[PDB]
This record gives C-alpha cells, sequence and structure tokens, in this order.
C-alpha cells in the first residue's frame, strides 16, 4: 500500500508540472494584451497624428 | 504501570517523527502558489478597468 500511493504521487507531480507551463503560456499571451495601458488606449481614441 | 522511562521515550520518539519541517515547506508552496494568482489578478483588475473606461 505504501508503494501503491507513491506510484500515484508520480502522475500528480507530473500533471501539476504539465499545467505549470500551460498556465504560463496563457500568461505570456496575456502579456501582449497587457502591454498597452489605460491611457495608451485613451491615446488611441484621439485620432492625433 | 506503564513505565515512566519509555513514556518519555515514547514522546521523544514522537517529537523526532514530525511533518513540521515538511508542512511548513508545503504551506509555503501553496502561499507562493496563491501569491502568483494574486499577482496575476492585479494585472486583470488593472486591465478590465482599463477596458471598462
Amino acid at each position: 500500500q505504501k508503494t501503491e500511493l507513491q506510484s500515484d504521487i508520480d502522475p500528480k507531480t507530473e500533471k501539476r508540472n504539465k499545467l505549470d507551463a500551460d498556465r504560463e503560456k496563457i500568461i505570456e499571451s496575456q502579456d501582449v494584451i497587457r502591454q498597452n495601458n489605460i491611457a495608451d488606449m485613451f491615446k488611441d481614441f484621439i485620432p492625433s497624428a | 504501570a506503564q513505565g515512566l522511562q519509555p513514556q518519555i521515550s515514547s514522546k521523544k520518539k514522537l517529537m523526532d517523527d514530525n511533518n513540521l519541517s515538511t508542512t511548513i515547506k508545503d504551506l509555503q508552496s501553496k502561499i507562493d502558489e496563491k501569491n502568483k494568482e494574486i499577482d496575476q489578478f492585479q494585472k486583470d483588475y488593472n486591465k478590465y478597468v482599463g477596458l471598462a473606461f
């Protein structure tokens, strides 16, 4: 039974470690939308230049 | 009568076998996990309010 459950630790330590990158890939794609601010947006609404 | 000498050695064995050096590392894993969410939700609230205006 001890060997039963440490053999279940290994999927859950990997499945957690799989989702760590898949979280951060969303974060990297959120940083593109992050990149312009509140007033960068307001700078765009004026048709200046 | 249970012996006083093993009753001390029973508790002294219990004080060595403890998860306290592990659970503190386990709880500081979850706090540093949940801080990453809070540090992400500040980015969200600073973005949606930017969108909401």
